């Protein structure tokens, strides 16, 4: 790793790099599959001069040598937990992100490795599928609706598949992602339809996501479009599990959608009080629904939807009563 | 009567509500503009009590409120010290981004200001804590042992080292 | 034959001197010389000590003399030695002696400061162990979910606690022999601490976790006050009363060992202050 790391190697020491090159595919696919039982700092250092080799000698090692250690580390990645320790599949795997992450990689081996970021993101340890997250991310990213379609639809799964640890990072970087790689018509059904659901263990977490986008919708030119999406769901929101939950969505459905300063910015407070129905809760979500309503509704004859749906569910002691109560005057 | 008092006057009638619905149930069978001002009082509700159940909620809430207000916030008693520690962490995460934290200023000045406070309240004269004997001094251990046995004051140290 | 002794004086009186690096490389020799001999016992005993005599080298100078300039150097060739009397030792047959191995390896690794590797080895060891000796494979796993608490991966951890406790329960059979009766107890508390602090959802919510979480929602093994206490403990963090929690962990702290009192303090922080969200 000294030697050739910067010394500008003669042409006569050419007869060096396929000898170490040699040594490197001779003494990695007998390991690579079977990596805990061997030395763990050994394979580390094949792993680390290999990376280097093609960062900065690509013509020196044929594109053979590229394309065979790309996939033989990939059988690394695809191991269990227990055929691959934790210290591998991470060095790996950062080995490979810097090598995509630097456009020193072929591109029929930077599309090779792309694909083997999708696989690597379903698997059970979240520290592996955080990483195998951090790969994906730069795969997508370094490429840039066909199939980030596929993209988005794995990162929500972990939100639904993953510990509350995993699943928050996700939440918080979705609203950059889907404002990166989609306009916002194109995912928006997908944002609210995670949002709330039965199979969603986190819709506090995913409280965020709508609002993040919403909010970088209402202050970059479409704070109309944002009125018709809630128009459009609100029948959807109608509709959920326990009144309070249904309650508790709706209301900060209008917090994610309202334009006030003092009404855009107490998301936390109702995101604390989760599942709760007391006379403040109510309060709250009558206020937050008539501030979306008197303040910043369509037009006139808009409301008339807004007023029609509403009153499908409306109960003799519903929140949804109370609501008409306050908004018919 | 008293029953009914006694679990509406505690936490128990909101934990347990359906033994006080059961009771009450027996009970009748004998026979605004959401303004500046508004936000501040909402989360004074929330930010103003000894809940550690939203932390992390509970500074963004204070992070939001105006920086010339931040001061006198905290500053104010019955507020929530435990938060000072979130306020800290989130505050220097937007330090961390460039910005400048009207939330961490904010926040450090109330963090020395009280590790001051409470440093006047310690003896004069320090002596090298015994834990086998503690007892050749008099008045100075009588002076720790009602400063370390106050609930209100031995719970303000740990949650504002923290 | 004579070669063989006569590397092995070397290595005694390497020893002697505390040249020990020297002594492991004689142990080495000699071992190659039972090779010539097709002497596996021989051999697997001349391994043994080579790698023992490494391992003494990285404990001095990692433990004894704490040394910044190592870099774990004799650890490799320790591990070396260890993998090769292993491989011996298993193609003679064995897999106890190699378990055994393994363990040592292991526990050297741990000490060393590489729980994840020690967590490896020790699931290498039980896994040789578990067709003969299913109480030494508990142990060995025991080991192996210590080790990956210490590297902080609780998943796993949780997941080694999972099958010790089946593997005790398909075993130590219904109640306990007494000798399973302690690690099914130790099993449940942890696995009742990782699922606290994790808190899987219905996804990844096996059928075993969701019964053990059903269990305190009586007392199997467990004494009487500590099953009640974490059953308030589960009812607190399904109900998020701090107060409780708090309430508990002081009470709780003399009747959990160091590693599940951690494991406490973990559910107890995650739930003040959640991880994952950056601040």
């Amino acid at each position: 790793l000294y030697v050739l790391e910067c010394d500008l190697l003669d042409d006569t020491a050419k007869q060096l790099i396929p000898v170490i090159s040699d040594y490197l595919l001779s003494n990695l696919k007998g390991i690579a599959h079977c990596v805990n039982i061997h030395s763990q700092q050994h394979v580390l250092v094949m792993c680390a001069t290999a990376f280097y080799l093609i960062e900065n000698y690509p013509l020196d090692v044929g594109p053979e040598f590229s394309a065979s250690i790309i996939q033989m580390c990939g059988v690394m990645l695809s191991g269990s937990e227990e055929s691959t320790p934790s210290i591998i599949y991470h060095c790996a795997l950062r080995g490979l992100e810097r090598l995509l992450l630097s456009e020193q990689l072929s591109r029929l081996d930077a599309e090779s490795l792309v694909k083997l970021s999708v696989d690597r993101v379903n698997v059970h340890s979240p520290h592996r599928a955080m990483a195998a997250l951090g790969l994906m991310l730069t795969c997508m990213y370094t490429g840039k609706v066909i199939v980030a379609m596929e993209r988005v639809s794995v990162l929500f799964d972990r939100i639904r598949k993953g510990f509350p640890c995993e699943a928050r990072v996700v939440a918080r970087i979705l609203p950059q992602f889907l404002d990166d790689f989609f306009p916002p018509q194109d995912i928006m059904n997908k944002v609210i339809g995670e949002f709330l659901s039965n199979q969603q263990p986190y819709p506090q977490f995913m409280a965020t996501v709508v609002y993040k986008v919403f909010q970088t919708l209402h202050s970059t030119g479409q704070s109309s479009m944002v009125r018709d999406w809630v128009m459009l769901s609100l029948s959807n929101f109608t509709q959920r599990a326990p009144v309070a939950m249904a309650t508790w969505s709706l209301s900060c459905f209008f917090v994610s959608a309202s334009t006030s300063p003092w009404v855009a910015a107490i998301l936390p407070h109702v995101i604390s009080r989760m599942g709760k129905l007391e006379q403040v809760d109510v309060n709250l979500f009558c206020l937050v629904a008539t501030d979306f309503y008197r303040h910043q509704i369509e037009e006139e004859l808009d409301r008339r939807a807004f007023q029609s749906v509403l009153e499908v569910v409306a109960a003799p002691g519903s929140p949804y009563h109370r609501l008409l109560t306050c908004l018919r005057n | 009567n008293r029953i009914q008092e006694y679990l509406q006057s505690s936490g128990l009638a909101q934990r347990h509500q359906r033994l006080y619905s059961l009771l009450d149930r027996f009970r009748l069978s004998t026979m605004v503009s959401p303004d500046k001002d508004w936000y501040v009082h909402l989360v004074k509700s929330q930010c103003w009590t000894r809940s550690d159940s939203a932390l992390l909620e509970g500074a963004e809430l204070v992070n939001r409120i105006p920086a010339e207000d931040m001061n006198a916030f905290m500053m104010n008693s019955e507020f929530n010290l435990s938060l000072l520690a979130p306020c800290l962490s989130l505050g220097m995460s937007e330090i961390s981004g460039g910005q400048k934290s009207a939330l961490f200023e904010a926040a450090r000045e109330v963090t020395l200001a009280r590790v001051s406070g409470t440093v006047q309240q310690l003896p004069a004269v320090h002596h090298v804590f015994q834990p086998e004997l503690p007892a050749e001094p008099a008045a100075y251990w009588s002076k720790l042992n009602d400063l370390f046995g106050d609930a209100a004051l031995y719970q303000s140290l740990p949650t504002l080292a923290r | 034959a004579e070669a063989g002794e006569q590397f092995g004086q070397l290595g005694r009186e390497l020893r002697a001197q505390e040249c020990l690096p020297y002594a492991a490389w004689c142990q080495l020799a000699v071992a190659r010389c039972q090779q010539a001999l097709f002497h596996g016992p021989g051999e697997a005993l001349a391994l043994t000590e080579a790698a023992r005599l490494f391992l003494r080298q990285e404990r001095d100078a990692r433990q004894r003399l704490v040394c910044p300039a190592a870099y774990g150097e004799p650890l490799q060739a320790a591990a070396s030695a260890l993998g090769a009397a292993v491989r011996l030792h298993l193609e003679l047959g064995q897999p106890a002696a190699a378990a055994a191995l393994c363990l040592e390896l292991a526990a050297a690794l741990r000490d060393l400061g590489q729980p994840a590797a020690a967590a490896g080895h020790f699931q290498r060891a039980a896994q040789l162990q578990l067709p003969q000796l299913p109480l030494a494979a508990l142990q060995a796993l025991g080991e192996a979910a210590s080790c990956q608490l210490l590297a902080r991966d609780y998943t796993g951890a949780l997941a080694v606690f999972t099958r010790m406790q089946r593997l005790a329960r398909e075993h130590g059979s219904p109640a306990a022999l007494g000798a399973f009766s302690d690690v099914l107890v130790r099993c449940e508390v942890s696995r009742v601490l990782l699922l606290l602090l994790l808190q899987p959802p219905p996804a990844k919510l096996l059928p075993e976790h969701a019964q053990t979480l059903e269990k305190y929602s009586s007392s199997g093994q467990l004494p009487e006050e500590l099953f009640l206490l974490l059953q308030s403990l589960v009812m607190a963090t399904h109900e998020k009363d701090t107060e409780a929690i708090k309430s508990l962990q002081v009470e709780m702290w003399p009747l959990l060992t160091a590693e599940q009192n951690h494991l406490l303090h973990l559910v107890l922080q995650e739930t003040i202050s959640p991880s994952g969200q950056g601040v």
